[PDB]
RNA sequence: CCUACUUCACAAAGCGCCUUCCCCCGUAAAUGAUAUCAUCUCAACUUAGAUACCCACACCCAAGAACAGGGUU
RNA sequence: AUCCCAAACAUAUA
């Protein structure tokens, strides 16, 4: 009974990941004690 | 004036180099030819375009098979800058009736009987 | 520059570049492609 | 044969070097059992199958929905089966076809939900100072599909 | 429930302390949190994510735009990651 | 472990072919992010554009107001998505 | 990963800080890496109108180092509306003038020429030398590549490579040098 | 890619003659299968 | 008349989309698009774009697995030409073929 | 002092650059190529004395200029803007103020013209007029 | 700007008064190379090379077209 | 003859 109104995604993937969304810290590395750059202490 | 050209018949006596860079067979001489379009008609002129009318070459890249005979290589000499030639090799015999529902065309040339999806 | 830039004898002359040249090539092979198999 | 060190007598790209080819299929073997034994147990979750259906590729769940932009010759509330699966993937392996996957491997079901008609869309033509002005009304028809299930199987 | 997450479900309050009470419930310390991720510290629009451990070993981990609410929602992460009800469990089987 | 690439900067992912070679299997375990690399938590209308101006680092254009037209077009309730 | 819907939307749009060492590079490979970072077009998640931009903080602009004669030869033009105003400055001389301003219109020139620029160009952060302020020396995540290498020179030369590299002809006994 | 497919002996264009177009691309869930696409 | 003429760009600039965020991500993992794209179509791994990239997003560790199969094949193939005479052919660069 | 060393791999060649299969294989960054081929007061040698060809003597002679202005032999001074493939010497080059259109731009040289059949590895050849 | 002169005379003015700046990047001089002498350097290499100004109702006004601005001790 | 006019980049396997 949905309206016949423009449908804009083909889909409606409910779960759309299994793996872990993307954040800008997935692929970048980590360094020791978590220092910052340029950093000393 | 721009005029039909004239190929003088020097540029189709393929020399032994030829034969052995391409797939060279002087005797024993393929039959078919597969041709396939690979330019517009359209900026060539009219009597190419009646040509590419006459050999079945309406659409491009849609692969057509014709004689060797030298009337349709005076034809094809002609429009022979808008059409990829490739000789029909058969491996294997031409088709017989009952498998002839089930033949296929591979990019080598070589038209096949062994297709089962 | 008198009018009409694309022509005039101060024309501007286009430039040919590589990948011109090479589909050139390409064409021009297969017309040699083409020479044989009309050989026979 | 012999040059000294200099800036690009070398190669700036890291000349890397391959594995023993003997070695290598030791070691896929080993891989390939791993996560045989993963899958025999069950340890993976949910799973996403990247599928060609019928135009195009779709990457698909369980659940989820997909419209077709076609028409399917199927009642309403059919159960179906897409064959053609080139990805297949959970948590911590995925498998990729070369370009599919055997019809055994993987099992993708479907269903039917909804047969429906696009909203109507227009095609105008139109050109300057040649009364050129043509004008049409097309409505495709569409099929969506809830995907139900992906079961994956040990046979590798 | 389907696409419903759990503790959109599931209303609670205060989630470290469920947390604590069903580690120890497993008798396990408490677990120690720490600062995995940092981005933008001084700002208005900070990213930090705090990481929840169990002696040497992480169980979750969480983003969040404060150390406290990140430090919440990581706490709700290995809530979840316990009671096997996370984001990637088997579907249902109809 | 294996790094022609150096797969070190996320984590490690290993490739292998099926017998046959009709199937390529790659097994890609999620890389826990290690304790020791971790640290311990630690525990008035122009001036008004300007001061969110460098707050947020957005120029100052988009905190002036708009007009009736440009804010009885915006949609109220808009679809949502998933 | 599971996390709560708030929160991860908050970790995918989070935009991150990045330094980018200036020395010795040419500013147009610091202007090609700080455009990409800019506009966030090293997300996957890119697209023009969801602002994904992430800020990015160039140091030591004032060792930029153009290359052949371009120091002599490139000239900026700028032009008051006043007549006569048309001034146009080579590049030396704008580097003693403002030795922030190089890099600047480099990324400035790279970027989209839309009304999205000046926030981008907001989101940059140029200062001429090592010094930097600490509310933005915190807020630092990584350090991306110097894109040229710096060819270093004799001195740093140590005695094993210069013994190493053959010697590769005999000058007489008798030299002035 | 394709001038390397042709050098191989496959179609430039996957969505040419290969697996991919072909084969059926469903069955019904018990198994009996379906009319072929009319492609 | 523009609603109509939109179509084919809204094709164009998906695609343009999409090839951009691949190469965002390929460029996370130390490989370059082209590289990419043409080397995984040397393995016949016949995926279009727009699975590419969502599953550049949405499953970020499987893209690690194809960007990872992408180099091995280019390194395989740079082998290849480095072999100056005859070679046995690499462990992924074997073609499987169909009738 | 500079000697001969034993192993010259290819004895008796076209020039000192030959005897080492070098010919096409230094940029100006090999500052120690450079220096076996330097004064202590940065010009270089008589080609007679060294034994170099015209072509080796002339492109050793640029890489050496285009070394002193990067600032790659500072202890061979002959007793700040910083650079590198400065062609020309910068007191002779004047601003380009009026630089053509499209068609017929002046462009700021880069390199040496004596270094195209160098080694070539990025498929797009060296770009030496920018 | 209005002290005197001058049209005029709570002021506006000139024919009357007083102030007006900042070394501003151009030159040559030497030592010296490929080309051991010799040569200013499309080789390296030492040198003749701006300020100032502005910033916190009503009644008059040296401020004003309206609105603004200075004053009301 | 109003105001130069794309910002840049000599080298990571075409």
């Amino acid at each position: 009974g949905l309206d016949v109104i423009r449908i804009r995604k083909p889909f409606h993937t409910d779960n759309p990941s299994i793996q872990g969304q993307w954040h800008p810290f997935t692929n970048k590395p980590t360094t020791f004690r978590g220092l910052r750059p340029r950093e000393v202490q | 004036k721009f005029t039909r050209s004239r190929i003088p018949e020097k540029v189709f006596q393929a020399s032994p180099e030829d034969h052995e860079k391409y797939g060279g067979d002087p005797q024993n001489p393929h039959k078919l030819h597969i041709v396939t379009r690979i330019k517009s008609t359209r900026r060539r002129p009219y009597w190419e375009k009646d040509i590419i009318k006459m050999l079945g070459l309406e659409k491009a890249h849609t692969p057509q098979v014709h004689k060797n005979i030298p009337s349709v290589n005076a034809k094809l000499k002609v429009v022979k800058h808008l059409i990829r030639i490739k000789p029909l090799k058969l491996p294997q015999g031409l088709p017989a009736e009952e498998n002839m529902s089930n033949t296929c065309l591979k990019s080598t040339g070589e038209l096949v009987v062994q297709w089962h999806l | 520059i008198p009018g009409r830039q694309w022509i005039g004898k101060h024309r501007r002359p286009r430039f040919v570049s590589l990948r011109a040249k090479q589909n050139m090539i390409r064409r021009l092979e297969i017309e040699a492609e083409n020479h044989y198999w009309l050989s026979m | 044969g012999y040059v000294p060190k200099t800036s690009l007598s070398s190669p700036p790209w890291p000349e890397v070097v391959l594995p023993d080819p003997v070695e290598e299929t030791r070691h896929h073997a080993e891989v390939v059992k791993k996560v045989n034994e993963m899958i025999v147990t069950g340890q993976y979750g949910r799973l996403f199958a990247v599928v060609h259906f019928a135009s195009r590729q779709w990457k698909v769940t369980s659940e989820d929905l997909i419209l077709i932009g076609n028409e399917l010759d199927l009642a309403c509330g059919e159960r179906i089966r897409l064959e053609k699966v080139l990805l297949v993937g959970a948590d911590n392996f995925t498998l990729l076809g070369k370009p599919l996957l055997g019809k055994d491997l993987v099992r993708v079901e479907a269903t039917v939900i909804e047969k429906t008609e696009s909203w109507p869309r227009i095609i105008m033509r139109f050109r300057k100072r040649k009364n050129f002005k043509k004008k049409r009304i097309v409505t495709t028809p569409q099929t969506v599909l809830r995907i139900n299930s992906i079961e994956i199987a040990p046979c590798l | 429930m389907t696409g419903k997450e759990l503790f959109e479900m599931w209303k609670i309050i205060n989630p470290m302390g469920l947390l604590v009470e069903e580690l120890k419930k497993r008798n396990v310390s408490a677990p120690e949190s720490r600062l995995t991720r940092q981005s933008g510290g001084t700002t208005a629009l900070p990213l930090y994510f705090v990481g929840l451990y169990c002696d040497k070993k992480l169980i979750a981990e969480g983003p969040g735009e404060t150390v406290l609410v990140a430090e919440e929602e990581a706490a709700r992460v290995a809530l979840r990651k316990l009671y096997g009800f996370t984001e990637n469990r088997r579907p249902w089987n109809y | 472990t294996y790094s022609p690439l150096p797969d070190d900067y996320n984590c490690n992912v290993e490739l292998a072919l099926t017998s046959d070679g009709r199937t390529i299997v790659c097994y890609h375990p999620s890389v826990d992010i290690p304790y020791e690399h971790t640290k311990p938590i630690p525990r008035e209308e122009g001036p008004m554009i300007e001061q969110l101006s460098k707050m947020f680092f957005t120029t100052k254009h988009r905190w002036y107001p708009h007009g009736r037209y440009h804010r009885c077009r915006k949609n109220l309730n808009p679809p949502k998505d998933r | 990963s599971s996390f709560s819907r708030a929160p991860q939307q908050w970790a995918t749009f989070a935009r991150i800080w990045y330094l980018l060492d200036g020395k010795m590079q040419p500013p147009g490979k610091l202007a090609a890496m700080a455009s990409i970072r800019l506009q966030g077009l090293h997300k996957p998640v890119y697209h023009a109108l969801s602002d994904c931009g992430d800020h990015v903080v160039i140091m030591n602009t004032r060792h930029i180092a153009f290359s052949g004669n371009k120091w002599e030869q490139k000239v900026y033009s700028s032009h008051t509306g006043y007549p006569g105003g048309f001034r146009q400055v080579t590049a030396a001389q704008l580097h003693l003038r403002d030795p922030v301003a190089i890099v600047k219109l480099a990324i400035y020139g790279m970027l989209p020429k839309n009304l999205h620029r000046r926030t981008m160009m907001e989101r940059l952060h140029l200062f001429p030398d090592e010094y930097i302020p600490e509310d933005i020396l915190k807020n630092l995540v990584e350090e991306l590549p110097q894109p040229r290498k710096i060819p270093k020179r004799l001195d740093e030369y140590t005695q094993e490579e210069i013994d190493a590299f053959p010697r590769l002809w005999t000058p007489p006994e008798d030299y002035r040098l | 890619g394709g001038q390397w497919r042709l050098q191989q002996g496959l179609a430039a264009n996957p969505s040419g003659y290969g697996p991919l177009t072909e084969l059926p691309d469903w069955s019904y869930a018990d198994g009996r299968p379906a009319p072929p696409m009319k492609g | 008349v523009k609603c109509t003429k939109a179509r084919y760009l809204k094709k164009k600039n998906m695609r343009t989309l999409w090839i951009n965020r691949i190469t965002a991500a390929s460029q996370e993992h130390g490989l370059k698009y082209p590289a990419l794209i043409g080397n995984l179509v040397k393995c016949q791994v016949e995926l279009n774009r727009k699975v590419l990239a969502d599953l550049a997003i949405y499953e970020p560790k499987t893209f690690k697995s194809l960007a990872a199969l992408a180099s091995r094949r280019r390194h395989e193939g740079f082998a290849a030409a480095l072999g100056d005479g005859k070679e046995p052919e690499g462990i992924f660069s074997r073609v499987v073929q169909y009738h | 002092t500079p000697k001969e060393s034993p192993n010259p791999p290819n004895p008796s060649g076209q020039c000192p650059i030959c005897r080492w299969n070098l010919k096409h294989k230094y940029n100006y960054d090999d500052v120690l190529l450079l220096s076996q081929f330097i004064r202590p007061h940065g010009g270089m040698l008589p080609r007679k004395i060294t034994g170099l060809c015209q072509e080796e003597h002339r492109k050793i002679e640029e890489c050496v200029k285009m070394a002193h202005r990067a600032g790659l032999l500072p202890n061979h001074r002959p007793r700040q803007l910083n650079r590198y493939l400065t062609r020309w010497a910068p007191g002779s080059v004047k601003p380009i103020y009026k630089k053509g259109p499209r068609w017929n731009r002046v462009r700021m040289p880069v390199g040496s013209p004596l270094l195209r059949d160098n080694v070539c590895y990025s498929r797009t050849p060296w770009k030496l007029y920018h």
